[PDB]
């Protein structure tokens, strides 16, 4: 990949009391042309791990295929729920992939978020895994939650909230001002919607048509996509 | 940017988006500029270049209007203005202003990259649309003109829906839908839609908030 | 950088400054620019410090293997040939080395100049680095084969001083080693050249010296 | 640099940080970026240091000349026209990104002027390296009709966001509240060693001359 | 346009030797151009109980290099049944850095430690593997600011009246003053600094908050 | 390629230069005379660089200083001469530069014997010793080593002999023939030294 | 790279009822050959106005000549000494008049503003006259980073003349010891309202 | 070039122009390529690159079809073909062929500059459109896909006229009018219009001579 | 910059070269010995160009011709030696070229005294006289003028003296020191000529 052609815009992931909330608009732009407006940019890796991307769609799809087969091979060797790979394992794997491709000067034109739940001590969802078919949410400590960033050069880290693309300026300012630990689902949703509203007004490559995904004790849940209210 | 002009039975409607500049520096802009009470122009291309062209041509139009005066005595939110010059005694012709703009653009077409759509009314040729292209060529359009990045996405659509003698209502609907579709498809165009309807005796400027709904 | 070496009546004198710089910034002034290749061979550094250090230690490894296999001390000529061939094999990859290898072997005292371009030149007097021309001028003005050890050491110190005085790339401390038939001696381990200016050119120190 | 401007009821509020950088190095920790153009017009600059200072001085004194000749209160649109014509006179060079805020008979007017000579009347704007950080806070919190104190608070929050998120922004918060009657320039609005022995430095000469 | 594979993530690492101790203080800011990725990304990695490495440059290269050196040290311990001292690790780091001579790690490194004889030791490294021992060093964005300060305090070359008696506490406070000055004058240095002290009892870590602007 | 050398003591100034005229790979002359420009009133401008630029700038400065001295009926001071030369060289620097290197020597009663070093960028300063050309790299340290304030003129000429011998021995261009201007005791003398 | 040809650096510092300026004395050539060790970069405009010009030596001399011309004309016309702030604004205007063909110089201005009260005045420039006034110290030249670090670490507010001299001298010398293309002597001027102390430091010659 | 695909009730239509290359090297070309009896693909971009991609993917499709066979026994000018594989027992899935094409394009996306639109029918997902973009990203379109230089000119027009459950007749009219408008506006597209209608049990291939008439 | 000269008569061949080793602007040696490569059996390869390439190609060809002669226990013919040298130089021309200019001299009983001129592009031919380097431009015509087939070896050395004097007088690099190989009467002789 010489450069970006079909590009996805920002992704915003945050920790809240029941888990991870990760958001991205469903738009992929062909330069200034808003060619595709119902694209999925948050991918499920496993029941406690999701991946989001900003940048080139082809590279992101290639990475998604890699992580899909990694999860399947992990599932084949599994005997207990602790053998499932964690989000930090996938973050390290993606960081290594980006690092090697940087070394050979064949980068994936992407910024990647790998988010999820590190701990197996909250549910038995991995005891009997279903890949082809889908009580209250449990409060999860932030130490057991994981959000990790990777860029083109392989610069990799983790934090309580992560932003990619234009969200690194617009959303991240409001996040650093207003984020607090142990937010409810409603507060996290309101904060994310405010960030996406600012991005919709100021990022030309964004759209108001949002996809929200939640990683909680009951696994990965894809919310129905919605237009930004007001 | 999307800028559109359409001649209908009793006037000419111009329309534009409001978005300026991946980062949106401004979302409430004025791409339609009032040169004279009977003459407006839509901009596309480099912003400073086009804006200084607007100032120069306003100066030219004011000079022409002052010189045109003969001696003696003779004879959805809208904002409406009636022409002070009721009989078009001294308002400059739309062709004259469009052609001096073409001359200025062509003389400086080494670096100027600006495409303009003049719309207006005078008593000689009634309502007119002129398109001044990038290198300083002028073409009079008798049905419609379109320019900017977004306009391409609506070309066939406008060509499908234009009628020779549209009323005010259906021309307004057509031009609004055209700018809405162009904004939906083009990232570089967005924000509130400004429309200017120019007629025999008045000009009315509309502002429109917009949303694209489809279940295609 | 300024390095020099010259042959004389009682063996070889080698001398160096100790400055290392990154463009205009002085990165260090404690650099050791003379490497013990073996007990009888010394090697200088000029240009790329990484390449000089790595390949001189690599040459030391090769020489150790050779001497252990053959039960015989290698010659300066053979070490210079090995280094020149190694550096020539990396022609075009931007290696930057200017090295003076000087020592004593069964054929007497020998001295070779080798650089990254495969050069290999036998002589009795060499200087390398950005201040090499100044040291050459001082040495050629004052060099004599029958200098005593003290005279030769003082001449090397003076040449390094004048090179550091004129050249912005050279400075710090002057080191002067003496290679003889039974190893080498560090005659001047390290001497700050700040004092050498106020010894040679401005001993009285009542005013700024005017070049 | 982070600079911002907004329009509140019968007033404009400009704000800026107080950091000037020589590349990675902070060259001035308390630089003043809000510039006087007239009693009822102020501006801030986010471009080539020199061009902004000299353009602001030129605009200020030419506006004073126009005021003296015509006797009328200066207009913001006149400053916009003069600035844009001067900037377009040069083909994109003499780069000056300006936020120009004033109050005249037409009301409070805030303009963003680009280095190529394009102007834009705005209700609020921000400029500089930390422009996007300020615009996040402004777009989140701005409303059309606000008191002067609320506008001051929002300006302070925007400039603090730029200070804490943009590496090219830092220091104190400057603000200027411009009204028709007067202006209030609050420069320190918000603020988010060894002694050597005498004679330790060696000297070659000293000379005492009495004034 | 060809993609440039190097980026400077910024921040400073200061090192200062004692007689029988060594101090290594690194800021934790991680930045890209004029934006901040995160305010906490440690630059210093433990290698043994008496040796650490700090680095400044590209964070991906720094992390990979530190993990590589750790893996090779564990391999050394398993194979040769003794922990390598700082000089062995120093030559190992030189060889590792020179093995990528024509596509180097975008990192300048300081290897700090206490050797077998209880001497503070500090090696500094450019990208390609040239290295040398020092009594004080600095790498990263703030290095040109701090190296004159360390020269003035430690060596006192241009001072006839010399106070050459330093202890651990004064060295700690001086390193704090140095990293504070770097934070004041360097945009890329700030937020927080981790200060490692190595002495006979081993490694001890302390934190100091710095300006966040 | 044009080696220029200058040495100033309390009671003299001495300038020296190679006497080669170069055209591509051939020496047109071994007795070039387009480098020294003697001005009336104990003044000398020794120029390096391109021969055409040397001729144009040297004659320009000479004809300007002579015009000054005849118009005013006085000898221009050496400091005024040197700074006038630097000012004119810097005036043309941003408009058709003269790619010439300069040593400016003279004697005044106001300031004694004077030497000024000035490069093609018009960076000038007064010096006790100086050099220009690639050969400067091989002579400057010699001038640094054997110079002292109370040199006699013969000792200075011995130092110049050391410089010429080093330029023969070590410099790539084995420069053999040299011309020398000796200003001392209110007389200007020309000498020619081979090897 | 044009500033690397000659090298050079200038510094200024303020104390209580006293101010100081300082510079290195090298004139280099092609970034590595030292050709003079007395090339002072400090110039007296008047008793309360001094300027330190670092950068290309030809532009240093040309700008000093222009400034001397302008100051002498101003003072002879007005029959009074030029105010230091007036001089600083004039220097800004002169540097900006050559905006597209600038003199490759980075000046500082050091002096006393008169109000009789003698207030210290320090300001630093870029090549096109963008000036920043400071209360503590000013730096320009290729050694700017080292000077900034030294002054940030060692500057003490409201020092007397001796303490100011020691602090500015130590800052300059420590900064110069880490720079290849500057050094070879150091001039230090210390102005007080009654007198000036000019000193030449026993500096490194590397 | 203009290439269009539209999904309608129990079918998918594809359509293309015939112009190749200011000078027209060929005016009767086949941009729609038969990969399998139930699977066609439209090309746009570089010609040799796309054609070799078609040959490679025909080889892959033949290999997949041969491997898909189980052992034993089980159970305006048009040209119509009925599927030999009536029950879709062994014809490759459209997703599989589109995804291996995406893999081949992405692996060689340094130099390959080709955008494809796969259309087809299988028993699992019924009728499908897939768009393989320039760098080798695949997006399944459930309403329509468009690509090529001319398609931009009709982007709003199709977006205005598409319905969720169009019949065969109105989808045919829509796709024909879309290619006609694109040819009218785009110089790089022209000539006879080729259409391929893919259904549950057969494929029709229509050829159309065209003319754009308007009094707008 | 490395001047090489060769002259072949009926009863001799003579090669000559300046004995300078150059490193940027400084002559490392005035008695360089990296140009001549004497091969066993009345054969000489005189190389020009960069010193490292000279050493590598020279040593290479020498050890390749010695291996041949020891493996086969015969002296390689001069024609075979020259064409082997050209073939190896041309083999590396499109893979890491040796930027070296060659004169290849020898004696055979089969073909008498032989001289071959060969450039860095491996363009080779037998010649009675030849030259390499910039100094070739100043010596070739002299070789054209005073050569005749029945020259004695002393007359050839006089011609080489004329060439050396012209290289001193006119060439920009005033080359003073020269080494000469004289092959004649079944002996190979070394001579050193200053000026
Ligand atoms: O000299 C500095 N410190 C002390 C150091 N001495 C050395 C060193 C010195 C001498 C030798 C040898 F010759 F004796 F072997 C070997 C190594 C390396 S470090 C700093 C001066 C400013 C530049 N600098 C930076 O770190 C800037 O940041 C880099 C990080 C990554 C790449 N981009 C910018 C280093």
């Amino acid at each position: 990949t010489l450069g970006p052609v079909v590009t996805g815009t920002s992704v915003i992931a945050i920790k809240y009391k029941h888990g991870i909330m990760i958001a991205a608009d469903r738009k992929a732009s062909y330069g200034s042309y808003a060619k595709f407006q119902n694209v999925e940019r948050i991918f499920k890796i496993n029941n406690k791990t999701v991946m989001g991307f900003s940048g080139e769609l082809a590279d992101a799809q290639y990475l998604h295929e890699l992580l899909t087969r990694k999860n399947i091979n992990n599932l084949s060797e599994k005997k207990r729920k602790e053998d499932m790979y964690t989000p930090q394992h996938y973050h390290s794997y993606v960081s290594r992939v980006f690092y090697v491709r940087k070394n050979r000067i064949d980068p994936l034109f992407n910024n990647i978020i790998i988010a999820g739940i590190n701990s197996q001590k909250y549910d038995n969802n991995d005891d009997n895994v279903l890949l082809y078919t889908n009580e209250e949410y449990k409060e999860i400590h932030k130490d057991d939650l994981y959000i990790g960033f990777v860029d083109m050069h392989g610069t990799n880290f983790c934090d309580d909230y992560i932003t990619t693309g234009y969200a690194r300026y617009f959303a991240l300012t409001l996040l650093r001002d207003h984020y607090k630990d142990n937010m409810t689902e409603e507060e996290a949703r309101i904060l994310i919607n405010e960030c996406l509203r600012i991005l919709y007004f100021r990022d030309a490559t964004s759209s108001n048509f949002i996809q929200i995904v939640k990683v909680t004790s009951k696994g990965v849940e894809y919310e129905e996509p919605y237009i930004l209210p007001c | 940017t999307t800028i559109i002009g359409i001649i209908y039975d009793n006037g000419v409607m111009l329309a534009c988006d409001s978005r300026t500049s991946t980062f949106i520096s401004n979302k409430c802009s004025r791409k339609i500029n009032r040169i004279n009470e009977n003459l407006y122009v839509c901009r596309s291309g480099a912003s400073a270049h086009s804006q200084k062209i607007i100032e120069i041509i306003k100066h030219y139009c004011v000079s022409m209007k002052n010189e045109n005066r003969k001696k003696g005595r003779f004879h959805v939110t809208k904002n409406k203005y009636f022409y002070e010059d009721k009989f078009n005694d001294y308002n400059p012709l739309v062709e004259n202003v469009a052609h001096i703009t073409k001359k200025i653009i062509y003389t400086n077409n080494n670096f100027l990259s600006c495409a303009l759509i003049f719309g207006g009314y005078d008593k000689i040729k009634k309502q007119q649309l002129y398109a001044v292209n990038l290198n300083g060529s002028i073409i009079e359009k008798h049905d419609f003109a379109v320019s900017g990045s977004g306009s391409i996405y609506i070309q066939s659509y406008l060509q499908d829906k234009y009628k020779k003698f549209m009323t005010k209502k259906e021309c307004f609907n057509l031009i609004l839908n055209c700018v809405k579709y162009a904004m939906h498809n083009d990232n570089s165009s967005g924000g509130l839609i400004r429309i200017v309807n120019i007629t025999k005796s008045f000009v009315e400027e509309f502002t429109v908030v917009n949303t694209q709904m489809n279940f295609q | 950088t300024t390095t020099l070496a010259f042959k004389f009546k009682d063996g070889i004198i080698v001398a160096v400054d100790s400055r290392a710089s990154m463009g205009s910034f002085i990165s260090s002034q404690n650099v050791e620019k003379i490497i013990e290749i073996n007990k009888n061979i010394l090697g200088t550094m000029a240009g790329g410090a990484a390449d000089c250090l790595y390949w001189e230690k690599y040459l030391g490894k090769i020489i150790k293997i050779y001497e252990l296999r053959n039960n015989e001390k290698i010659s300066v000529r053979a070490a210079s040939t090995i280094l020149s061939n190694i550096l020539y094999q990396y022609k075009g990859y931007g290696l930057c080395c200017g090295i003076i290898l000087s020592g004593y072997d069964h054929t007497g005292f020998n001295m070779f100049y080798v650089d990254d371009s495969g050069k290999k030149v036998e002589g009795n007097l060499f200087s390398c680095g950005s201040g090499s021309t100044y040291a050459y001028s001082i040495l050629d003005s004052a060099y004599d084969y029958n200098l005593n050890l003290d005279q030769a050491v003082e001449l090397a110190r003076n040449a390094i001083y004048h090179a550091t005085f004129r050249d912005g790339g050279s400075g710090g401390k002057v080191r002067v080693f003496h290679i003889h038939k039974n190893g080498y001696d560090k005659i001047i381990e390290g001497e700050d050249v700040f004092d050498l200016h106020y010894h040679y050119t401005n001993p009285e120190q009542k005013d700024q010296y005017v070049m | 640099t982070t600079i911002c401007g907004l329009v509140c009821q019968n007033a404009v509020i400009l704000g800026a940080d107080t950091r000037a950088t020589e590349g990675p190095i902070v060259a001035d920790k308390n630089c003043s970026k809000l510039h006087y153009i007239s009693k009822n017009i102020w501006c801030a600059g986010a471009g080539v240091a020199g061009d902004l200072e000299h353009t602001t001085l030129w605009l200020q004194h030419n506006v004073e000349l126009h005021r003296l000749n015509t006797n009328t209160q200066p207009r913001v649109s006149m400053c916009v026209s003069r600035l844009t014509q001067e900037l377009f006179k040069y083909q994109g060079y003499k780069v000056c990104a300006i936020v120009l805020g004033g109050v005249d008979v037409n009301g409070p007017q805030l303009y963003g002027i680009h280095p190529h000579g394009s102007s834009c009347l705005l209700p609020f704007t921000a400029l500089g390296s930390g422009s996007l950080n300020a615009m996040a806070v402004l777009e989140a919190k701005y409303r059309d009709n606000m008191t002067i104190e609320e506008g001051k608070n929002l300006v302070c929050e925007a400039i603090c966001a730029g200070i804490f998120n943009d590496l090219g922004s830092g220091g104190n918060v400057d603000i200027c509240v411009i009204t028709k009657d007067s202006y209030q320039h609050i420069r320190p609005y918000k603020e988010p060693p060894t002694i050597y022995p005498k004679g330790t430095t060696p000297i070659l000469s000293e000379k005492i001359e009495y004034i | 346009k060809r993609w440039y594979p190097y980026i400077d993530n910024g921040g400073t690492v200061i090192g200062l030797t004692g007689k029988d101790y060594v101090i290594l203080a690194a800021d934790t800011r991680l930045s890209l151009s004029y934006s901040i990725y995160t305010r906490f990304c440690p630059k210093i990695s433990k290698l043994t109980d008496k040796c650490i490495i700090g680095s400044s440059g590209m964070q991906s290269d720094i992390k990979t290099l530190h993990s590589l050196l750790q893996k090779k040290i564990q391999l050394f311990v398993l194979e040769h049944s003794h922990y390598p001292d700082i000089h062995v690790i120093a030559r190992l780091l030189c060889v590792i850095l020179y093995s990528r001579r024509f596509f180097p790690y975008y990192a300048f490194n300081i290897l700090a430690g206490v050797d077998e004889n209880n001497k503070g030791v500090l090696y500094n490294y450019d990208s390609v593997g040239s290295y040398c021992e020092a009594t004080h060093s600095c790498v990263g964005s703030g290095s040109q600011l701090i190296l004159p300060i360390l020269d003035n305090r430690v060596e006192q070359k241009n001072q006839l009246i010399k106070n050459t008696n330093f202890n651990l506490g004064d060295d700690i406070n001086f390193v704090k003053d140095a990293i504070t000055s770097a934070t004041e004058r360097d945009i890329y240095t700030g937020d927080k600094t981790l200060i490692y002290v190595i002495d006979k009892m081993g490694i001890n870590v302390n934190t100091l908050d710095l300006k966040q602007d | 390629m044009d080696t220029l050398i200058g040495l100033r003591g309390n009671n003299f100034v001495v300038l020296a230069a190679d006497t080669y005229s170069i055209n591509s790979i051939i020496k047109l002359k071994n007795d070039d005379n387009t480098k020294f420009y003697d001005i009336h009133g104990n003044k000398c401008l020794l120029l390096g660089g391109s021969i055409g630029d040397r001729l144009q700038f040297g004659e320009f400065i000479r004809k300007n200083v002579h015009l000054y001295q005849y118009q005013n009926n006085t000898d221009m001071f050496v400091k005024s001469f040197a700074f006038f030369t630097r000012k004119n060289l810097a005036y043309y620097l941003r408009r058709n530069p003269f790619e010439v290197n300069c040593l400016i020597a003279g004697y005044d009663k106001k300031d004694g014997y004077q030497l000024y070093w000035c490069d093609y960028l018009s960076n000038m300063d007064s010096v006790n010793k100086g050099a220009h050309g690639y050969g400067a790299y091989l002579v400057s340290a010699i001038l640094d080593k054997y110079y002292h304030e109370n040199l006699t003129v013969d000792e200075a000429l011995d130092i110049f002999k050391l410089c010429f011998e080093e330029l023969k021995k070590r410099f790539l261009l084995t420069q053999i023939n040299y011309e020398l201007r000796i200003m001392y005791d209110n007389k200007v003398e020309t000498q020619y030294v081979t090897v | 790279s044009i500033y690397n040809y000659n090298g050079g650096c200038v510094l200024g510092m303020s104390g209580s009822n006293c101010v100081a300026i300082a510079c290195d004395l090298r004139l280099g050539a092609n970034t590595f050959t030292t050709v003079s060790t007395k090339f002072s970069k400090i110039f007296k405009m008047n008793n309360n106005v001094y300027v330190g010009l670092s950068g290309l030596a030809t532009d240093i001399q040309t700008l000093y000549e222009i400034l001397r011309y302008r100051v002498n004309l101003y003072e002879v016309r007005q029959d009074a000494e030029m105010d230091v702030e007036c001089f600083a604004n004039m220097l800004s205007s002169i540097l900006y008049s050559n905006r597209f063909s600038p003199y490759f110089v980075n000046p500082i201005v050091v002096g006393f503003k008169l109000k009789v009260n003698y207030e210290p005045y320090l300001t630093a420039y870029d090549l096109i006259g963008a000036k920043c006034e400071t209360r503590d110290f000013v730096v320009n030249g290729v050694t700017s980073e080292q000077l900034f670090g030294m002054c940030e670490s060692l500057y003490v507010k409201d020092q007397d003349e001796n303490g100011l001299f020691e602090t500015i001298s130590q800052c300059l010398l420590s900064a110069l010891d880490r720079d290849c293309i500057s050094g070879w002597g150091a001039e230090v001027l210390v102005l007080t309202p009654e007198k000036i102390i000019k000193k030449k430091l026993k500096a490194r010659m590397d």
